[PDB]
């Protein structure tokens, strides 16, 4: 039946698990069929929100380019935020990392510093700040302090 | 005393245009649904008064006419009063002559020519609504439509008013044989939630059932219950 | 957002009816909603402000004629 | 915005000539006073006389109007049938009377260029007040009266402009009281209402046909 | 703001009243002073008289003082200013003798009925009238 | 052309045959009725067309019934039609419940013929407007008008015709309340000259009747002495 | 008319029964008036009188009043200039004709 | 009454105190239309700030405005603004409107 | 031209991404758009 | 959107959008009268208030009236041609009448808003006669279903209401009424009066007069349908 | 709708030069001269390569109708 | 094919009488035979009873 709304979530659900068993190949084409049936819904609030942060996992796991996963990130949280705590904060710590792996570390101060994201400020924020203000400093001893002392979001999230 | 001349005549090309300004009429009226269940047949409508004052309960657009027979429109109203009327009649005279409730397929063929009768006669305009006339006869469901030209059509699902052709398309792509009365209640309340243009609520529209039991407008409750989903 | 506001204003009461406002008469709301509070020199807006702006902004026509359906 | 002349080769101003008026509004003013005493009309006695204090003694008696405090009524319209006397007491009127007697017509302050009309309108009106008591009379009002009217895919507003333009000039912006209005039309439903105010055209005369003896005088 | 032309001055008519109704409040009859007022100041409401509005405003909230009835203060101060829009200034100067009040009585219910004045002006009902009344206001709580 | 029957409505909203009746009937000489405590007083401005119609000719003073009175203003032929009418609507009344028709009920089912006329494209709106009037010591004085649009409403005094605005200014100068037929008739001979036009009108004959305790509840033509006298009193006013 | 570009709509409108003895006053101040000149006559007569007529009542009530050779102006004649003007009203088109 | 107290809310408010529409953040208004029955008191209104205030007040025809040249017509409304820009506190009252 | 609109189309949903190759999943992300998506109306 | 095709404004033919151009301009009608008319319904009573307005001194106040009695438990007030009102409280009494006689108990109100609704229907159906160009608001009380209020248009239409007006000022009104519905109750006591005074004084802005408004009052304590006298409204109009 | 506003906020956030017209000021008194002004426009937007051109209310200077003879 | 479908105003098509003239041309009064016409049209139930 011509139920593309549900469809896209469980196409979602899908991509997901595939990468999860690391099976990039698949998961890409899960994804794209998710993307191509949720270019019939005129108003999704989320699943556009939901399905922006998936195509961003996927297009950082291949190291393709990463200033393309900066803007489906950026996405995630405008459609995220003041509507969705518990997966908006996600949302923020790929964000920041998005910044970090283009050899801007500096960006990374303004995006949690904004007006914006204060409402955000966390553990997490912080985790990503230490790991930010490490790569400007560009010294290896600041990372590694940095990565034990938060390293509850650093070697913990898949 | 009453004009003897018919008021519809045929235009050159052949179409009899106060038929069709009918039908253009029907389809500015309010979106109305008829999705007939293997056990059941379902009518829905929208009732969105046009401020709070209006009585929500004060009259009703899903009008029983027998124990078994119910109908529903996307018009005129008054006309849809005078259609009721007449209808309960016809199916009270059938009764006393045969002691038996009007097939629904009758009860069609005698509203049907009913409705003729003003496309020809004299000194009248043609009813500018369509019914949907639901029974339950020989232990199968019925639906009907019935048009101002008078001709009437065996439906398995239907939508009349407003976006009908959206909610025709609709329905051709999610009807199924084999459904239930509370499935084909579900698929009528969404395909009527496709051009709503407002939050849907117990007051707000109107849905009937007619199965074994008989024809019975469903309550409030009943309609909010099913409005969860 | 530059505008005053305050907290018992609830913009989602207003923007549920079926009128078609494009977005001059969505200004003027605001506009006369606000132009309204210099009247009694109050630098808030309260939503007794916003409904006496609405009914003089999109004066809704009489379209309907309820017998037609 | 004066006139002045200037040398042709060495432009410098030597004289500030007289006012110029169009030449078709100059050619409205009466020189040659038509000949109809008012014993010539029949039957309208009782609007006669309603039309000599409106027009005519509101100018000669400017002392009465002022020790009671009343503003001289402006503009006498005057409908009826198609020939009851309309033009016959204007004719008259322009007679006895010793004052400008400034004719319009009805088509003719319709012209085709834009802002013509109102330029007529406009220097119909200077040129009365430019001179003494002056009466303008603007017969068969309709071409320049009809109805406003709306509509979209095309119209006809070249010619509303022009009673747009008589509009206010009569009473607008400017309280004028010493040009009198005097019209004439035999079908006052197809008027603005903007028309048929009380500062403009004021009293408004009903022409009736003879009776049984409006008949008798009149032959 | 619009001068009426001068008929009768009801200031003679509150002059003799006022101080009548000091000495019913004296003697304990504290609501009968309190609902006799309102009554009086409503006709000058639609009269719409500055001073008499003013004059006659203070003296609910400054019997109510010496009545030390902080209960019905906290309510009479809530009915007095959202009546019918009451005079813009008549307003104003009723907080002014009711914000000396607070800066001069201690005990722990200044607090609970302080926060009472700052709705009242709140930022409804406010501005030059009321507008830097309500900055010290909050500066006491402070 | 949206005014060629009286079943098809104005854009704006109006029924134009009907207002067309009602210009029928604004063009005939004018009609006024008076209301006192002991009765009401009718007055029909007549006039004489020719010298050649005999005095009392074309009378447009009507008994509809004992005790009501009537007087039109209009085309003449609808009036005597509609006199006919409110003579059965009476005579049936009395036949069937046994006692006099209130006025009242007379006018409202009088005033419902006429309606029923301003319906159909088979029929054209009465070119009429007539006045009732009667007197009974249950019910008392009162006075009716009944228009080509079938309203009906209660007057304490009414005119119809050409001078229905200066009848009504005049009227409203004569504090009926307190007032007997007697002097009523006297003041409706001095309304009726002062509202007449000699300048149009080239000469009039004044009819007058009356209904109250003085006539015993019945609808009769003054007395000639009366209407002399009354005539008297108008041509001494007009000094 | 788009908000924006005439953002307010002022609808002055024909006068309200307590707004047409207001208008009354004004035009009708200036009048060598004699009498007990009642001003509550005119208004119950007096409706659709836009915000002419009413100073029209006035100016025509002296023109019954110059009528006569009076300098003399009494209530009576302001009431026969009120039906005066009524009547020269009829053939007018009431029409509202509001924006949209 | 009322209609005036509303007209001066976009004429003599904003151009007087405009620190009070700063703080609450809106922009005052900027057009005005009077329209109503033909007859009512609209020229009579406008003549009245006309005669008040302490602003430039350009006083249009609406229908004077309008010349048989190609480009004349244009003109005379880009100089009408350009001098309300170059003298400030100015009001530009076109009258009937229907022509323009 | 819904042919004639999906092609150009693919280039445009190539461009969103900054890529220099148009691939499979432009060209059917466009049909969604000029048809799927404007199916209605 | 406004095509028209013949007949289509002259009689009741539908056009070519399907509109009946008769019907609307029979709407147009009813504002004719320049009367306004607002019914509001509370818990226990419902109340009807119109204009009165007396031109002229000499009409006698008693028969000018727009409120009249179909039954002694159903009144009704009219808005429009004061002719065709009149013929239709004489078609509803007589339906009344005639209801009683056959089926032995009181006219409902909502049954004979219905009949008359189907007599509109069919002056709207047949070409030979025009629409009447009138409203109606029947008020009465229902053994289990309490106050009511109904009101039939020319068209057709007969939904209930819980307040409602018809006339001039009918969308103010509207308007006013659907504010103080919205806010507790559309008014829940006998002094709903009060309410619809309120409004009519807020939409014709006339802070009436006893002999400006008349009022009619079912209240389920006394079910007969009364109209308040000069009196009661003088002391209702003080107590606001 | 909000044309304009967007055009106003292109003009704001543009590393490219805009150019501002309305569609009345290309005709003009002199005859001649509106063609001459017309491809003043373009000529200037091409010396200042990156450059926009607005010309709001096209609506007066495009137009199917044209009578041949004013 | 969206707009004009029911009466009102409109009434035939000023690229259908162009033929018309054209055509009537092309097949008699003309000299030179080297000039052909064409359209297009979204329905062909709709042409004129001429054409
Ligand atoms: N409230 C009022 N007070 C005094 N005079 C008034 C009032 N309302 C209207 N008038 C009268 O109206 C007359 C003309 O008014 P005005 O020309 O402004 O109205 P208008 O016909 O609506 O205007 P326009 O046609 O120019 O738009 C004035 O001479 C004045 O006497
Ligand atoms: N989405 C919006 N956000 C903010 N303001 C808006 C919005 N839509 C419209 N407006 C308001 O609309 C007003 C007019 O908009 P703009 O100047 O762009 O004209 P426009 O709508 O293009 O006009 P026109 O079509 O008549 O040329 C602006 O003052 C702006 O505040
Ligand atoms: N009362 C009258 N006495 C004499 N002639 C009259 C009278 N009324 C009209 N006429 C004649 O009518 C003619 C003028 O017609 P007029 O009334 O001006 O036409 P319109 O009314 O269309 O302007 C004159 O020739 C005049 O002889
Ligand atoms: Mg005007």
């Amino acid at each position: 039946m011509d139920d593309k709304a549900l469809l896209v979530e469980v196409q979602l659900l899908e991509s997901k698990t595939y990468h999860a068993l690391s099976n990039l190949p698949k998961a890409r084409a899960a994804l794209t069929s998710a993307r191509t049936t949720a270019n019939a819904i005129y108003c999704p609030p989320k699943l556009q929100a939901t399905l922006d942060m998936q195509s961003g996992i996927i297009h950082a796991a291949e190291e393709k380019d990463w200033k393309t996963a900066y803007s489906y990130f950026y996405e995630a949280f405008e459609g995220y935020d003041s509507i969705d705590s518990p997966k908006a904060i996600t949302s923020l710590k790929y964000m920041l990392l998005c910044k970090i792996m283009l050899n801007t570390p500096e960006d990374v101060q303004a995006l949690v510093s904004g007006k914006l994201a204060l409402r955000y400020a966390g553990r997490q924020t912080e985790a990503l700040k230490c790991v930010a203000q490490a790569s400007k400093n560009r010294s290896l001893a600041d990372f590694e302090k940095a990565l034990t002392d938060y390293r509850a979001e650093l070697r913990d999230d898949p | 005393r009453g004009y003897s001349f018919s008021l519809t005549t045929f235009s050159p090309s052949g179409k009899l245009v106060q038929i069709e300004y009918a039908l253009a009429a029907v389809a500015g009226g309010a979106p109305s649904v008829g999705i007939k269940a293997a056990n059941g047949v379902v009518l829905a409508t929208e009732k969105k008064q046009k401020s709070i004052l209006y009585d929500e309960r004060s009259v009703h657009k899903v009008e029983p006419i027998t124990k078994h027979i119910g109908l529903v429109y996307s018009g005129m109203g008054p006309d849809y009063r005078v259609l009721v009327h007449r209808a309960r009649k016809l199916a009270q005279q059938y009764y006393l002559v045969y002691q038996e409730p009007i097939p629904t397929a009758q009860l069609v063929q005698r509203v049907a020519s009913v409705m003729q009768e003003y496309t020809q006669s004299g000194g009248v305009r043609p009813f500018g609504v369509s019914l949907l006339i639901c029974g339950w006869n020989e232990g199968r469901p019925y639906l009907f439509q019935s048009d101002p030209s008078g001709a009437y059509f065996a439906w398995k699902a239907t939508a009349m008013g407003k976006n009908y052709v959206n909610g025709k398309t609709f329905l051709e792509k999610r009807y199924n044989e084999d459904l239930e009365l509370e499935d084909a209640i579900h698929t009528a309340i969404l395909t009527l939630k496709e051009s709503f243009e407002g939050q849907m609520t117990e007051d707000n529209i109107e849905v009937g059932i007619c199965n074994e039991a008989g024809f019975r407008r469903l309550t409030p409750t009943e309609v909010k219950d099913y409005l969860a989903a | 957002s530059k505008m005053n506001l305050s907290e018992e204003v609830d913009l989602e009461d207003y923007v549920a009816r079926p009128d078609k406002i494009s977005g001059a008469d969505i200004n003027s709301i605001c506009q006369e909603s606000g132009m309204l509070a210099v009247r009694e020199n109050r630098y808030i807006v309260l939503a007794k402000d916003f409904e006496k702006a609405y009914k003089t902004v999109i004066k809704k026509d009489e379209q309907e004629h309820e017998f037609y359906k | 915005g004066d006139l002045v002349g200037v040398n042709k080769d060495s432009y410098l101003i030597l004289e500030t000539l007289p006012t110029e008026y169009d030449s078709r509004v100059k050619a409205m003013e009466v020189d040659e006073r038509p000949t109809e005493q008012y014993s010539d009309i029949g039957g309208l006695d009782k609007q006669i006389q309603e039309l000599v204090e409106a027009i005519v003694l509101p100018m000669n008696h400017k002392e009465k109007f002022e020790n009671l405090g009343i503003q001289p009524p402006k503009g006498v319209l005057m409908y009826g049938p198609p020939g009851t006397g309309k033009t016959l007491l204007a004719r008259a009127c322009a007679a006895q009377t010793k004052a400008t007697f400034l004719k319009l017509a009805g088509p003719q302050l319709v012209q085709m260029f834009i802002g013509d009309g109102a330029k007529l309108v406009r220097d119909a009106f200077a040129l009365a007040k430019e001179k003494a008591p002056s009466i303008i009379f603007i017969d068969e009002l309709d071409a320049i009266g009809t109805k406003r009217f709306d509509s979209e895919k095309a119209g006809d507003r070249e010619v509303q402009r022009t009673m747009l333009e008589l509009l206010n000039q009569l009473d607008g912006f400017q309280p004028n009281t010493q040009v009198k209005v005097i019209a004439a039309t035999n079908r006052v439903d197809i008027l603005d209402p903007a028309l048929l105010r009380s500062g403009r055209l004021d009293r408004k005369i009903e022409f009736p046909m003879p009776n049984e003896e409006a008949r008798a005088r009149i032959m | 703001g619009r001068i009426v032309k001068m008929e009768v001055d009801y200031s003679a008519t509150v002059d003799q009243r006022l101080p009548e109704c000091a000495k019913l409040a004296k003697e304990g009859r504290l609501q009968e002073v309190i609902e006799t007022l309102l009554s009086l100041e409503k006709q000058t409401r639609t009269a719409s008289d500055m001073v008499s509005t003013s004059r006659i405003l203070v003296a609910v909230v400054k019997m109510c003082y010496e009545a030390k009835e902080w209960d019905l203060l906290n309510e009479n101060i809530m009915l007095l200013s959202k009546r019918r829009s009451q005079l813009k200034q008549a307003v104003a100067k009723m907080v002014q003798q009711c914000c000396t009040y607070v800066e001069e009585i201690t005990d722990l219910p200044i607090k609970l009925r302080l926060i009472d004045t700052l709705r009242m002006v709140t930022e409804g009902k406010i501005y030059v009238e009321i507008e830097r009344a309500r900055l010290t206001k909050t500066l006491a709580t402070i | 052309g949206y005014d060629l029957s009286a079943s098809t409505f104005s854009p704006d909203g109006r029924v134009f045959q009907v207002e067309y009746a009602m210009k029928a009937v604004e063009n005939s000489s004018t009609a006024i009725g008076i209301r006192c405590k002991d009765g009401v007083v009718f007055g029909v401005e007549k006039l004489v067309l020719s010298k050649l119609y005999e005095e009392g000719s074309n009378k447009r003073l009507f008994n509809v019934d004992r005790h009501v009175g009537m007087a039109v203003a209009g085309l003449l032929a609808d009036a005597r039609s509609l006199a006919d009418i409110a003579r059965e609507e009476a005579s049936n009344f009395r036949s069937n419940f046994g006692y006099n028709i209130p006025l009242k009920h007379l006018a409202d089912r009088v005033a419902m013929y006429v309606h029923a006329y301003t319906l159909y494209s088979a029929v054209r709106p009465f070119g009429c407007s007539f006045m009732l009037g009667s007197y009974s010591v249950n019910d008392g004085a009162q006075l009716y008008m009944i228009d080509p649009s079938g309203v009906s409403y209660g007057y304490w005094g009414c005119a119809i015709g050409k001078a229905r605005q200066a009848a009504k200014t005049e009227i409203e100068k004569l504090q009926m309340k307190e007032m007997t037929c007697r002097d009523i008739v006297k003041e409706v001979a001095k309304i009726i000259y002062i509202v007449h036009d000699e300048v149009k009108d080239k000469a009039f004959e004044l009819e007058l009747s009356w209904v109250g305790e003085l006539t015993n509840g019945r609808h009769e033509i003054v007395p000639k002495d009366i209407r002399e006298e009354a005539e008297k009193y108008a041509k001494e006013s007009l000094k | 008319l788009r908000p924006g570009r005439l953002d307010r709509k002022i609808h002055i409108d024909l006068p309200n029964e307590q707004a047409r003895l207001d208008i009354l006053k004004i035009h009708a101040g200036p009048i060598t008036k004699h009498g007990e000149i009642d001003y509550e006559a005119i208004v119950k007569l007096s409706d659709g009188f836009n915000g002419a007529d009413l100073r029209n009542v006035c100016t025509e009530a002296g023109m019954f009043a110059i009528r006569a050779d009076h300098d003399f102006v009494v209530q009576e004649d302001f009431m026969k200039a009120v039906r005066k003007v009524a009547d020269s009203k009829k053939l007018e088109s009431k029409l509202d004709y509001k924006p949209v | 009454s009322e209609q005036i107290r509303e007209l001066r809310e976009v004429i003599e408010l904003p151009l007087t105190n405009p620190e009070l529409f700063q703080r609450v953040g809106i922009i005052p208004p900027k057009g005005c239309l009077l329209y109503g029955p033909p007859g009512t008191g609209k020229t009579l209104l406008a003549r009245a700030v006309a005669s008040q205030l302490d602003c430039n007040f350009l006083k249009v025809v609406s229908s004077s405005i309008v010349d048989k040249y190609i480009g004349e017509s244009a003109r005379l409304i880009r100089e009408m603004f350009n001098y309300a820009r170059d003298h400030q506190p100015c009001i530009i009252f076109m009258d009937e409107i229907d022509a323009i | 031209a819904e042919v004639k609109g999906v092609c150009t189309e693919a280039g445009m949903y190539a461009l969103r991404e900054r890529r220099v190759h148009v691939t499979q999943e432009d060209f059917e992300m466009a049909v969604a758009k000029v048809m799927q998506k404007d199916s209605e109306k | 959107r406004g095509s028209s095709a013949g007949f289509d404004r002259h009689i009741t033919i539908f056009s070519p959008e399907g509109r009946l151009y008769q019907v609307e301009y029979a709407f147009k009608a009813i504002n004719q009268g320049g009367l306004t008319s607002v019914a509001v319904r509370g818990k226990d009573c419902a109340v009807i208030v119109t204009q009165k307005k007396v031109p002229d001194k000499l009409l006698d106040s008693s028969t000018v009236t727009h409120l009249f009695k179909i039954t002694e438990n159903i009144g009704c007030v009219m808005t429009g041609m004061t002719a065709d009102s009149r013929s239709q409280v004489q078609r509803a009494r007589y339906e009344a009448a005639n209801w009683k006689y056959k089926y032995g108990y009181e006219i409902p109100v909502d049954m004979l808003c219905k009949r008359i609704a189907d007599i509109s229907q069919v002056y709207t159906q047949n070409a030979e006669m025009r629409p009447l160009g009138c409203c109606m608001i029947l008020i009465g009380i229902d053994e289990e279903q309490g106050p009511q209020v109904y009101k039939c248009d020319p068209a057709g239409y007969y939904c209930g209401f819980k307040a409602t007006a018809a006339g001039v000022k009918q969308t103010e009104s509207t308007s006013f009424l659907e504010k103080k519905v919205k806010k507790k109750f559309d008014w829940t006591f006998e002094q709903t009066v009060e309410t619809a005074i309120t409004c009519l004084s807020t939409v014709l802005s006339i802070d009436f007069k006893p002999s400006e408004i008349e009022v009619g009052v079912v209240t389920v304590e006394n079910p007969k349908f009364r109209i308040l006298t000069e009196a009661e409204i003088d002391a209702h109009l003080v107590a606001l | 709708c909000g044309k304009t506003m967007l055009a106003k906020a292109v003009a704001h956030h543009t590393t490219a030069a805009f150019i501002r017209v309305v569609g009345s000021e290309f005709v003009q008194k002199y005859l001649g001269e509106g063609p001459r002004m017309v491809r003043d426009v373009f000529r200037l937007a091409k010396e200042n390569a990156p450059a926009i051109i607005f010309i709001d209310e096209i609506d007066a200077i495009a137009t199917k109708r044209f009578d041949a003879q004013t | 094919g969206s707009s004009r479908l029911e009466g009102g105003s409109g009434g035939d098509s000023e690229v259908q009488r162009t033929m018309l003239e054209l055509l009537n041309q092309l097949d008699g009064f003309e000299a030179t035979k080297n000039i052909k016409v064409i359209m297009a049209t979204n329905r062909i139930d709709i042409l004129d009873s001429a054409l």
